[PDB]
RNA sequence: CAAGACGGACCAGAGCGAAAGCAUUUGCCAAGAAUGUUUUCAUUAAUCAAGAACGAAAGUCGGAGGUUCGAAGACGAUCAGAUACCGUCGUAGUUCCGACCAUAAACGAUGCCGACCGGCGAUGCGGCGGCGUUAUUCCCAUGACCCGCCGGGCAGCUUCCGG
């Protein structure tokens, strides 16, 4: 107290503090990379998707939409992009 | 040979164990009955055996671990092993007066008192122990000193103020040839 | 065999079973209890008083800073422990005893360190308490020396030597099982369970801690692998400011301070007893409280009452017209 | 008159004691209930309305079941307690008390201990007003 | 002046085979007097006995209505009328910081019993549980009340009065409702509190035969 | 056996609702806060004379029903002067349906929206990160606990922030 640098703070109190409620404005959320453990095919999907999302040449769900961020069925990989 | 077997609360199995051998001792000293807690079932058994001297000892005992249970002392208790015309009698604070949330709190504050100062002053008039329990009060002692002590008890929870109740049991401890 | 305090305190009468019946002057005078000091008038007088040199008093000394308990003896338990110590070798040879003692080996349980087992009257699923076994319900029960030992500590060090102690029972003792309290902060083991700050860095941080103690030496420790015993729950809350005078009650944080002296009155202190030969003379069944005394008002209350209430954690919800004292 | 029963075996009836807040009633009974032997109020003893709920008319109200029932060859008795129960108090008074103690003391062996108050699951109004009751 | 038991008759009342000991007691019947027959007399009589009564291993806490159905000569046979817990059980399993689960089924046996069956359950603290409460929230509820149901219906619509009474006593029912209650929310003290008597069939000689002997 | 009533204990400084208020099971019906979102619109907002929905209990109209309780009222006791208290019975009412009424210590005796100024850990819901114990070691997720963090809540403790 009585002594804080408000600029550079540390990114330890950035990353607990709420995304609104940061320096700057910064979302939690990711686009990851998904693959299938049956076919090859990349897809985009997003962290906090609400919608089912299908493989497109495969037919088969990637993941679920739950309260917070989707979990992916079993069995397929993801990575985070960038 | 037979036995009783009464309950324990969640609230009382510290008590009973600090208290264990000063409850035990008199019941199977000079009153010679066999006594265990079963852990199980939560449960103080006392047994008649052999070396027990006489009939309705174990009534006595009964009421003396039912009376520490309810929440008294344990000489309070011993009181009830030692003397004959002693009885527990008890009531709900809601059954002479329908209270709602706070109002009813406000009821037990009035039988406490501050610092219990004025449950103290009944317990020296009436020559009685009261227990309150969260929306319970029991009374130990005599017939005629329980009906004191509910008197007084009753006048506080439907509205009486302290003073007006201390007269009153005053008088009547005058006129009960006390 | 050497009488300690505990001897006399549980009047043993055990004179006859022994010859060597040798005590200190101190373990007799500092004894505060009316009816075993009129019992010591009255019993046959074959103890004597004997005084050890004190080349065994600095080897007891050096090997009690080793097995960890002294500090959890005093010095007469030292001039005791040194008594006995000086009469088997003087009786009988001295190479049976091993010194500097064996290490301590470590076997964890998931039983909470306040499970109520060895306790006389409690039974799981019999254990009874009858007529013909309260004269035996004291302790554990299993050649020309020995002990009238009662505190855990002298007989833990004890049995770390090798000598073979007894109690006011008959037959010797081979198992010693019982609890002590350990830091777990500076790992430091205390067997005085009364107390609760414990002795090198001060906190108030001993927890129950089993031990069981072999007639061979072997010293082993059982400890609870329970997260319920170290759980930081209701440890840190907010303090009041420090406070002075006449009446204040610190919140209690060392072993040492300073608190106001608020004592109850005798009349409030006072248990009545029902089995007096003189009570049925009394006109009321129970002691008049204290109403009318200063301490009545201020709500002063004895330092056993109200326990359950310290155990609750401060940060948490008590009933809304209450108030914790 | 009586059981045919060797001496190993006891006769076990059931005694309801009923402890209303004005009187007593001790009510030895058939192990079904239906068919009664011996009840004996706490007015039938003392000849006064005040102690007609008084420790001492229970008492002397136990011992004349306790006697009956020796001369009919019930020797042992399970006991069911009683309050008025509905909106009224659910505790057994001082007065059960000391007829299960009377009873206890005249020789009777003791069953089950048992307290078949009526309480309600969701009661009907309190016989007293909204301003209180008993004094 | 004259003494009504002189006139009376002290008839056995003894258990059916369900339970190891039989003669659960005596009762009293006033004599036949022409009119009425005092074997039609006795026959609608409950009997309260409770559990350790019948059996010697078995806990105390379960009482048994037991309702009698023919007169044999000196002997009463009785047949199962209801189960029900001691009051003191009861009073003594409701604590505050936990949540009470109730249920109740109407089922019928296979040879014509129609019962109505009422379960109780209580959430149970863990072993290394910090917080005060263990309050299930309200679809836990009703899915541990709905499983409770399933189970109880399954178990008694399966059986006759033979092996429904067979399994009361030691309470598997309540064994198994706490089995698979896990998976939801751990449950405490769970047993069939009441059992009631609401249909009975035509009333036959030999069932009575092969439930007594 | 029937009748009407009421949903105890669980039941908490817990929750929900604009307030009055709201607690037996199951099903149906439309609502709602909070949280999560790198969704969409892009100032659409706040407080509000006039006006409008809801509004405990009591009470008033029509119908139904009346278990308990019960204003009025009838008795019995109680006393220089008692006509309030106490006990028994008991009508309107207390219950339901459809119309009225718009009042309470209808309370936090404290307008609403927005910003800033000390701290601490419990709880309710949602989300996130986790080494472990458990669903008889669960074959993988998932429920129950355990440790933290964030957001909105019901509250609490502490403080010479300032008043
Ligand atoms: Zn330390």
């Amino acid at each position: 107290p009585l002594a804080k640098d408000l600029l550079h703070p540390s990114p330890e109190e950035e990353k607990r503090k709420h995304k609104k409620k940061r320096l700057v404005q910064s979302p939690n959320s990711y686009f990851m990379d998904v693959k299938c453990p049956g076919c090859y095919k990349i897809t985009t999907v997003f962290s906090h998707a609400q919608t089912v999302v299908l493989c497109v040449g495969c037919s088969t769900v990637l993941c679920q939409p739950t309260g917070g961020k989707a979990r992916l069925t079993e069995g397929c990989s993801f990575r985070r992009k960038q | 040979e037979e036995t009783r077997k009464i309950p324990v609360p969640a609230n009382r199995y510290t008590p009973l164990k600090e208290n264990w051998m000063k409850i035990f001792t008199p019941i199977v000293e000079h009153l010679g009955l066999q006594i265990r807690f079963n852990l199980k079932s939560r449960n103080v058994e006392i047994r008649t055996c052999k070396e027990t001297k006489d009939v309705s000892a174990l009534t006595k005992a009964a009421d003396f671990v039912k009376a520490f249970i309810l929440g008294f002392q344990v000489e309070d208790a011993l009181a009830l092993i030692r003397l004959d015309d002693l009885f527990l009698e008890s009531f709900e604070i809601t059954d002479v007066k329908p209270l709602k949330g706070d109002h009813l709190s406000r009821a037990i504050g009035r039988i406490a008192g501050k610092g219990g100062k004025t449950k103290f002053t009944i317990e020296n008039v009436t020559r009685t122990r009261i227990v309150l329990a969260d929306v319970k009060v029991h009374i130990l002692g005599s017939f005629q000193n329980i009906k004191m002590a509910r008197t007084a008890i009753c006048n506080l929870i439907l509205g009486n103020p302290p003073s007006k109740v201390y007269g009153n049991i005053r008088a009547v401890a005058s006129r009960s040839a006390d | 065999v050497v009488a300690d305090a505990g001897a006399f305190l549980r009047h043993a009468a055990l004179q006859d079973i022994g010859k060597n019946i040798y005590t200190i002057r101190e373990v007799v005078t500092e004894i505060r209890d009316k009816a075993t000091r009129r019992r010591l008038a009255v019993l046959p007088y074959e103890l004597r008083f004997k005084e050890p040199l004190p080349e065994y008093v600095r080897l007891v000394t050096e090997f009690s800073k080793k097995t960890g308990d002294y500090p959890s003896l005093s010095a007469t338990d030292i001039q005791v422990l040194a008594l006995t110590y000086q009469l088997e070798a003087e009786f009988v040879g001295v190479s049976h005893l091993k010194q500097e003692p064996q290490k301590v080996k470590v076997s964890s349980s998931i039983q909470h360190p306040e499970t109520p087992l060895h306790i006389s009257g409690f039974h799981l699923p019999g254990g009874w308490i009858t007529p013909s076994n309260i004269k035996q319900i004291q302790q554990e029960l299993e050649v020309r020396v020995g002990c009238l030992t009662t505190d855990f500590a002298m007989q833990n060090v004890l049995l770390q030597m090798g000598l073979h102690v007894l109690a006011v029972n008959g037959m010797l003792i081979r198992e010693a099982r019982s609890y002590i309290l350990r830091c777990h902060g500076c790992f430091k083991t205390t067997s005085d369970m009364s107390r609760v700050f414990c002795s090198h860095c001060g906190n108030k941080t001993l927890k129950k801690v089993s031990v069981t103690v072999s007639d061979d030496g072997t010293l082993h420790m059982h400890f609870s692998r329970n997260p319920k015993v170290l759980n930081p729950r209701g440890l840190r809350y907010s303090l009041p400011t420090p406070k002075g005078g006449k009446y204040a009650i610190n919140p209690h944080l060392t072993e040492d301070q300073r608190f106001p002296q608020l004592r109850l009155s005798q009349k409030a202190r006072q248990k009545t007893n029902v089995f007096a030969p003189d009570y049925i003379a009394g006109v009321s069944p129970f002691v008049e409280n204290d109403i009318s005394s200063r301490s009545a008002t201020l709500q002063v209350r004895d330092s056993t009452l109200g326990a359950g209430r310290r155990r609750l954690n401060p940060n948490a919800s008590r009933k809304k017209f209450v108030k914790k004292r | 008159l009586g059981p045919q029963v060797a001496e190993g075996e006891n006769v076990f009836g059931v005694c309801h004691i009923f402890a209303s807040f004005n009187d007593t009633f001790v009510h030895v009974t058939d192990l079904s209930g239906k068919e009664t032997i011996c009840r004996v109020t706490g007015g039938m003893k003392v000849k006064a309305d005040r102690d007609e709920s008084s420790p001492y008319a229970a008492m002397l109200a136990a011992q004349d079941v306790a006697q009956r029932c020796k001369e009919l060859g019930i020797t042992a008795l399970h006991i069911k307690l009683r309050a008025t129960g509905g909106n009224r108090t659910k505790t057994p008074g001082p007065g059960a008390q000391s007829a299960l103690r009377a009873l206890a003391r005249s020789g009777m062996k003791i069953g089950r201990i048992e307290d078949v108050t009526p309480i309600p699951s969701d009661s009907t109004r309190r016989k007293g007003g909204r301003r209180g009751r008993r004094l | 002046v004259v003494d009504p038991f002189s006139k009376k008759d002290w008839y056995d009342v003894k258990a059916p085979a369900m339970f190891n000991i039989r003669n659960i007691g005596k009762t009293l019947v006033t004599r036949t007097q022409g009119t009425k027959i005092a074997s039609d007399g006795l026959k609608g009589r409950v009997f309260e006995v409770s559990l350790a009564d019948l059996q010697n291993d078995e806990v105390a806490f379960r009482k048994f209505k037991l309702i009698t159905e023919d007169v044999q000569g000196k002997n009463c046979l009785t047949n199962f009328h209801g189960m029900d817990l001691t009051r003191d059980k009861m009073c003594s399993m409701v604590k505050k910081w936990q949540t009470m689960i109730e249920a109740h089924v109407d089922v019928k046996t296979t040879d014509g019993y129609l019962l109505r069956l009422f379960c109780v359950g209580f959430t149970k603290k863990r072993n290394n549980q910090i917080r005060k409460t263990s309050y299930a929230q309200h679809q836990q509820v009703r899915q541990i009340r709905k499983k409770m149901m399933e189970i109880m219906t399954r178990e008694v619509q399966t059986n006759d009065l033979k092996e429904v009474v067979n399994k009361l006593i030691p309470d598997s029912i309540g064994k198994d409702i706490e089995k698979a209650c896990q998976s939801i929310y751990p449950l405490h003290d769970v047993f069939v509190r009441k059992v009631k008597m609401l249909k009975k069939p035509k009333f036959e000689l030999g069932k009575l035969m092969e439930l007594h002997g």
